[PDB]
């Protein structure tokens, strides 16, 4: 009833680029030092 | 003064440029890396590669196809991108040759780098290569043989071409069976180039030798509830109608009444309209009904009452293939039954492949549409087999279009290179050196083929060169035991179109890359 | 992907956002698709 459970080229040797960028390199290097 | 190497900075942050040395070096390294990657998968003894995706899904793919390898790799080198696009275009134009064109372009660019190291202007190399390409193309065209007139010899050529195409793939284990399968599948197209008409079904389990080409057709769709599961002497009607509460296409229309009884009358009218649609369909005198779109419960109940099979949701490809294989017409209106052709087949039944049930059409009328069941031990095996079958079918269709054939096994490369060398021997200047480098790359192709098998590539290539210079225009590599032999006797033949496309595309891309002397990169988005 | 609500089946599989007659819709990453043909019709 209702009731239920529901309920390559590695060697580079960069030539001139370091010379070109040395200005910024030293700019950062002074503050880092 | 250079753009980047100037006291004043003219670039955004992250944008740079590469001048003569750096541009040529970047291009050559990229091209050589791509060629070395794609090679070692070349020839009958080429091996496969595993492609691990770095995405969340981490897709696994083992393959021998050069274009597939070159597509699924993160490439940042612009020259490598050029070579990858070359390989993709070669795959689009013809089936095989994706690895050969890439390796040839890489070898040409290596020779170009060597020549540039010898103080030769790149424009001189380009002119020499243009002349060499003209000579090689003329020689290859003159060496072509056509057998389209004779049916038996053309079928033999098709068998040989399919075998040569499949010799480098994982299907080389059952090369004979798979070659027969592919040749039958292509010949069933009745001369049509429609490769979409050939459906490849990959079912896991079973052996690769258990793969077969069905004599009829196989559909992976389902039948209705009360519909018959088996029809003999079927009369097919392929349709592309709505059949799912087919609303009148006046989208501004609405039901606007003052009582629910009128609403009930209107819904009864809609059901009557659907019933009349089904009655008009049945007026054609049919046993089976394939509709591209869905079929809802009321139309399928009507069909089951009529006792006719009703296959639903067969996509555009499905209905096109059924029309090709049975000869029916894809009809969207049913007011003129006499003007609509009905498909026919001897038997329709459900077959049990693996653990899945498919609809089988037997004794088809036309048959100009094939289904191929591929069985394998892994999903990777099934994918590689499907790719190899695609290559074989593409090459066979191209051969059907153009029946001219050339001899493989390095014979075509040897004869083209011999013609290039003959031209170079009567040319003054450094253009002769460029021509010799072109011939060197052409030699290097079968050299790599022989290297992949572990044979003495240098001696074999020297023997081939001597034989072709003497006049043995059909000499080629015999890969069964590592000697040289007659490619005509051994049946190592290729499509003339594939070889010519490989040659021309490789030369064109090498010329394109060689012209670059400055690579300028914009600042990336990231 | 476009799905049929009543039958619960995938009609056709073809996209940060998209918008729509329920036959032609545009998807942006324009890409206009027509359900009658199942092809891109505008770009
Ligand atoms: N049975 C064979 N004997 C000799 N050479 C073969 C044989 N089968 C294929 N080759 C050579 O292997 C080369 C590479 O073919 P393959 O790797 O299948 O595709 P792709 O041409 O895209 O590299 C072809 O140029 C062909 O000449
Ligand atoms: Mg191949």
């Amino acid at each position: 009833s209702s009731s239920e459970d529901e309920d390559a080229g590695e060697g580079i040797s960069v030539n001139t680029g370091p010379k070109g960028v040395i200005n910024d390199w030293r700019r950062f290097k002074q503050l880092e030092t | 003064a250079s753009l980047s190497l100037a006291p004043v900075n003219i670039f955004k942050a992250g944008a740079d440029e590469e001048r003569a040395e750096t541009a040529r070096l970047t291009s050559f390294i990229g091209a050589i890396a791509i060629g070395d990657l794609v090679k070692s998968t070349l020839g009958p003894k080429g091996m496969d590669k595993i492609l691990l995706s770095s995405g969340r899904d981490a897709s696994l793919m083992v393959t021998n196809d050069g274009a597939t390898i070159l597509k699924n790799i993160g490439v940042d080198n612009p020259a490598a991108k050029v070579l990858v696009d070359m390989s993709r275009v070669q795959d689009d134009e013809v089936g095989d040759g994706t690895t050969s064109v890439t390796v040839l372009a890489a070898e040409l660019l290596r020779e170009a780098e060597s020549l540039i190291a010898k103080k030769i202007h790149p424009q001189t190399i380009i002119a020499g290569w243009r002349e060499a390409t003209k000579a090689a193309r003329e020689a290859l065209l003159s060496s072509a043989v056509d057998h389209g007139s004779d049916e038996v010899k053309f079928r033999q050529d098709l068998m040989n071409i399919a075998g040569t195409t499949l010799s480098s793939k994982l299907l080389t284990h059952h090369k004979d069976h798979f070659t027969k399968l592919a040749v039958e599948a292509v010949l069933r197209l009745k001369g049509s180039g429609n490769l979409e008409a050939i459906h490849i079904i990959k079912k896991l389990g079973g052996s690769l030798a258990d793969s077969y080409l069905d004599e009829g057709f196989l559909l992976d769709k389902k039948i209705g509830v009360n519909q018959p599961k088996r029809i003999e002497n079927a009369k097919i009607l392929i349709a592309n109608t709505g059949m799912d509460t087919d609303k009148i296409k006046i989208f501004g229309s609405r039901v606007r009444v003052d009582s629910t009884a009128k609403v009930a009358e209107i819904e009864h009218a809609e059901k009557e309209k659907m019933k009349e649609k089904v009655e008009r369909i049945l007026k054609h005198g049919i046993n089976c009904f394939i509709n591209r779109q869905l079929i809802y419960n009321y139309p399928e109940q009507l069909f089951g009452a009529a006792g006719v099979m009703a296959i639903e949701h067969a996509d555009f490809a499905g209905v096109e293939r059924l029309a090709l294989v049975t000869g029916g017409e894809i009809a969207s209106t049913f007011d003129h039954p006499e003007l609509v052709k009905l498909g026919s087949c001897k038997l329709i039944e459900e077959v049990m492949i693996g653990e899945d049930k498919l609809i089988h059409f037997s004794g088809v009328a036309l048959g100009e549409a094939c289904t191929i069941v591929l069985r394998g031990a892994t999903q990777q095996i099934l994918d590689e087999a499907e790719r190899s079958l695609h290559d074989a079918l593409c090459v066979l269709a191209q051969t059907v279009k153009d029946s001219r054939t050339v001899y493989g096994g390095g014979c075509s490369e040897m004869l083209m290179a011999h013609a290039v060398t003959q031209l170079a021997n009567r040319t003054p200047g450094k253009e002769a050196v460029a021509m010799e480098s072109y011939a060197k790359a052409l030699r290097m192709l079968p050299t790599i083929i022989a290297d992949n098998a572990g044979y003495d590539s240098a001696d074999l290539v020297a023997q081939l060169r001597a034989a072709h210079s003497e006049g043995n225009t059909t000499a080629g590599l015999d890969m069964r035991e590592g000697t040289i032999g007659d490619m005509a006797i051994l049946g190592i033949t290729e499509s003339f179109q594939v070889k010519r496309q490989v040659l021309l595309s490789a030369a064109e891309a090498a010329e394109v890359i060689l012209r670059v002397d400055n690579i300028i990169k914009a600042a990336p988005r990231k | 992907a476009l799905w049929d609500v009543e039958s619960g089946q995938l009609l056709q599989s073809f996209v940060l956002c998209l918008d729509l007659t329920g036959n032609t819709f545009v998807s942006g990453g324009a890409m206009v698709w027509d359900m009658r043909s199942g092809q891109c019709v505008q770009a």
